[PDB]
RNA sequence: AAACUUUCAACAACGGAUCUCUUGGUUCUCGCAUCGAUGAAGAACGCAGCGAAAUGCGAUACGUAAUAUGAAUUGCAGAUAUUCGUGAAUCAUCGAAUCUUUGAACGCACAUUGCGCCCUCUGGUAUUCCGGAGGGCAUGCCUGUUUGAGCGUCGUUU
RNA sequence: UGCUGUAAAGCUGGGUCGAACGGCCUCUAGUGCAGAUCUUGGUGGUAGUAGCAAAUAUUCAAAUGAGAACUUUGAAGACUGAAGUGGGGAAAGGUUCCAUGUCAACAGCAGUUGGACAUGGGUUAGUCGAUCCUAAGAGAUGGGGAAGCUCCGUUUCAACGUGC
RNA sequence: GCGAGAGACCGAUAGCGAACAAGUACAGUGAUGGAAAGAUGAAAAGAACUUUGAAAAGAGAGUGAAAAAGUACGUGAAAUUG
RNA sequence: UUGGGCCCGGCUCUUGUCUAUGUUCCUUGGAACAGGACGUCACAGAGGGUGAGAAUCCCGUGCGAUGAGAUGACCCGGGUCU
């Protein structure tokens, strides 16, 4: 059972694995559906974008201090700043968190 | 037994029609595949398990 | 191919009613020539007519009882609408429509703008 | 005696048709089926038998009423009559 | 059963299963103008009914026979 | 192939003792597949070594 | 030497391999959301001019209506069936119907085609008995209606 | 019919046959059988062999038929011997009943015969049974358990008549 | 479940148990168990007729491209057999 | 900054109808759908059928065109009435 000069192996399959097996045939297939689902939410509403407008936001941790990213909405004070109520911004394409 | 149900003889009136040969214009039909009737029961062999 | 159900869609219950017993006799007539012949292809034709005939009967008394009910809150079951019992169950356009005053006036307050970019 | 004389003693049917299924499991002494459960209120059906699910299953008759669903489905669930054309 | 029609004064039908004496009774009436004795019934070994209806003596059953047009 | 291909018997082998191999057996009486081999791969109506 | 045995070849047997097919299976992907007390799924019994099964259907019974289409069906037979047409065949389509006895299965019961009761009509010299036709009578729970119960309890009168 | 290769094998003559198939460069795998008391199917020797020996027992003639140990009829000889090899039924079977036709298979010989095969026919009730009653028992309801499938209980801690 | 499109998949002992009147026939008191079974030919043209036979059949003949395709049906291996 | 109802469109879904070019010659064959010659169409040489391997014989395929039915407070574009 422990034999040679090998690295000693973690393989977790004393389960039933075999019944879960998830296999992502449907991946191009996905990709397709992905994208004319897509084009059809563009097209219901063009010219409006399909794309709410974003806040950049400085990841958390010591880790990713450096980096920054899109984060999920734009605070009421920054709202506030350029005169815009965040019932009316979530119509005109701004996205609004409360949290932040 | 001769003092049966109901429910008994019917079933025994059904077994009795579906015990016929089969009827011989139905081989000349086309594309036909049935010879004879595969279904037959006789008494004494096979029991009915009513 | 027997009687016309154009033909008996014009004819009043009396006769429908009428021409439905002919029809019978005309059946048990032709059985009782059926132990002799015995092949006798007709029994086919009338079997189909005292159908129509019968068709014409029920079909012509269910718009009587259609405008008898007609607009009426409660009408039988049978002149419903038979989609699925699921479908039956669910919330009608007015109920499923049916909206608060708060979330009225916040609806018509802020609707969904239109508009662009890069202008 | 208990082969060919004990089996010349069998003349008392334990089981006759049942009025759900009509399969000759009808426990006389128990009033139950042991095939459909019958006079319960559910089919007897378990997880460990999947080939008896098959023999007794929807599909296995003549659907009479689910036949036609998909059609009725298919054209919006119609109430009316179809129109002449001109 | 056409020794019966002659000698026994009696018809024989073939009948509906779920029907009963009363009804028989009556329905020969209605369809052949003729009062039935009685009504004697049997269920066939092939599933359907068989109805013997002897006539009271003001019918003479061969005559209803001939009638109807089986005889 | 069918995951549940050849695998839809109640099979079981009747031992050794009755001269026959010990391969697993349908069980029952009454129709000629009662007594046959089943399960193997060598079993005419097993599942195949090692299914796809 | 025959016969017999064994081997081989030819032809013929026995048997159903091989080859070649394939309206089947298996696996993957894409799309959709639609069973039932308005009685489902399932079961039993029936139904065709001549059918046992399978398929279809329910006493309107291998189907009725409707829409479309446009000359068949076919094994045989046959129209009181049809052809420049309300017209052959058609689960082509399908929106109107029919849908036996059952089944969650619902008057009670069911190893019984057992036994009630109510309403309207009808036959037998009948509010009461017997017969027939049609329509009804399950349980839990919700809203409401009506009729009630309890010194639980409020007001008033001796 | 031969040729080539140490070989695994390849190619070829003749016969049969009837709809697809091969060489080479690569790819791929459910890829090679003598065995597994292997699996499924088929076939032998055994072998025209073991055997077809309980229940006393058959025979003559005619008829029928292509064909008669076995069918039918007659004559005889026998047996069961009324706790029957007689005449009915319950359970169970389900058309085996009856008539006509009929012999491929089945009746471990035979077959003109049959519980076989084919086509028809046949089961008649106010009084015979079921149906109704209750028995040991089974089991809804009101309730009480149980996550629940369901368990207990049978008038039970119930406002219990579809009353007459 | 419904509706589609596919494959370096299997090719009738394989592939679903089931390519067929398959969850069928059949077994079991019951829960359950559960097969075998595809292929004449382009077309039945499925062999009229004569003859021997009680008949089944055979021999001539006939159809067909082929009967070295006769439904005991394409090809028709081996065991085994004349 | 702004309410509601209908009417026609568009979108979405389903469905009906409509469409290029050899069956020319020779050989084999029972049959040409095989071989050869000369071609034609092709936004169609996918697939199937027809007496053998058929783009051109048939259905289809490709390209689109044009009707019918639906459906949508919670899709938009116009009208139109409040
Ligand atoms: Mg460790
Ligand atoms: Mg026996
Ligand atoms: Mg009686
Ligand atoms: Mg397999
Ligand atoms: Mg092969
Ligand atoms: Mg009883
Ligand atoms: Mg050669
Ligand atoms: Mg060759
Ligand atoms: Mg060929
Ligand atoms: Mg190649
Ligand atoms: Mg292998
Ligand atoms: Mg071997
Ligand atoms: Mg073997
Ligand atoms: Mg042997
Ligand atoms: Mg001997
Ligand atoms: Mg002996
Ligand atoms: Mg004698
Ligand atoms: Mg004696
Ligand atoms: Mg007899
Ligand atoms: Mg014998
Ligand atoms: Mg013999
Ligand atoms: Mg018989
Ligand atoms: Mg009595
Ligand atoms: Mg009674
Ligand atoms: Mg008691
Ligand atoms: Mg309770
Ligand atoms: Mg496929
Ligand atoms: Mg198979
Ligand atoms: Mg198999
Ligand atoms: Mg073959
Ligand atoms: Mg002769
Ligand atoms: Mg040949
Ligand atoms: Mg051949
Ligand atoms: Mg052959
Ligand atoms: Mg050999
Ligand atoms: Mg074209
Ligand atoms: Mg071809
Ligand atoms: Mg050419
Ligand atoms: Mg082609
Ligand atoms: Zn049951």
């Amino acid at each position: 059972a422990i034999s040679k000069n090998l690295p000693l192996l973690n393989n977790h399959f004393r389960k039933h694995w075999q019944e879960r097996v998830r296999v992502h045939f449907d991946q191009a297939g996905k990709k397709a559906s992905r994208r004319q689902s897509r084009l059809r939410k563009a097209a219901k509403i063009a010219p409006r974008p399909i794309d709410a407008l974003r806040p950049v936001v400085r990841a958390p941790t010591v880790k990713y201090n450096r980096k920054v990213r899109a984060g999920r909405g734009f605070t009421l004070a920054e709202l506030k700043a350029v005169g815009i109520a965040p019932k009316y911004a979530r119509t005109i394409g701004i996205s609004v968190d409360h949290r932040r | 037994p001769s003092q049966k149900s109901f429910r008994t003889k019917q079933k025994l009136a059904k077994a009795q029609k579906q015990n016929r040969p089969l009827p011989q214009w139905i081989r000349l039909r086309t594309d036909n595949k049935i010879r004879y009737n595969a279904k037959r029961r006789h008494w004494r062999r096979t029991k009915l398990g009513i | 191919a027997g009687v016309k159900t154009f033909e008996l869609r014009t004819k009043s219950k009396e006769q429908l009613e009428s021409q439905l017993v002919e029809l019978k006799q005309e059946l048990a007539t032709l059985k009782v020539q059926k132990l002799q012949r015995p092949s006798l292809p007709r029994i086919h034709t009338v079997r189909k007519n005292i159908a129509r005939v019968l068709t014409v009967i029920n079909l012509n008394q269910r718009e009587n009882v259609r405008a008898f009910y007609a607009g009426k809150k409660y009408i039988p079951k049978d002149l419903r609408a038979k989609k699925t019992r699921a479908l039956r169950r669910k919330l009608t356009k007015f109920e499923a429509s049916q909206e608060t005053e708060k979330a009225r006036k916040q609806r018509i307050a802020f609707p969904q703008r239109k508009f662009a970019i890069k202008a | 005696g208990k082969g060919t004389p004990s089996l010349g003693k069998r003349h008392n049917k334990s089981h006759t048709l049942c009025n759900r299924c009509g399969r000759r499991s009808f426990h006389v002494q128990k009033k139950t089926c042991s095939s459909c459960g019958y006079p319960a209120a559910k089919m007897r059906s378990h997880n460990w038998a999947l080939k008896a699910k098959r023999r007794r299953t929807t599909g296995t008759g003549r659907m009479a009423y689910l036949k036609h669903v998909t059609r009725r489905f298919k054209n919006g669930f119609q109430t009316g009559v179809a129109k002449a054309q001109t | 059963a056409m020794k019966k029609v002659e000698d026994g004064n009696t018809l024989v039908f073939q009948v509906d299963i779920k029907s009963n004496k009363h009804q028989i009774k009556s329905a020969v009436k209605e369809l052949y103008d003729v009062d039935a004795l009685y009504v004697n019934t049997l269920i066939r070994p092939n599933g359907t009914k068989k109805a013997y209806i002897r006539l009271t003596s003001d019918y003479d059953a061969l005559d209803i026979a001939n009638r109807i047009g089986y005889i | 192939v069918a995951e549940n291909a050849g695998h839809q018997t109640s099979a079981e082998s009747w031992g050794t003792g009755r001269a026959v191999a010990r391969i697993p057996r349908v069980g029952g009486g009454g129709t000629h597949r009662s007594g046959q081999a089943a399960f193997g791969n060598m079993c005419r109506g097993g599942r195949m070594f090692a299914p796809t």
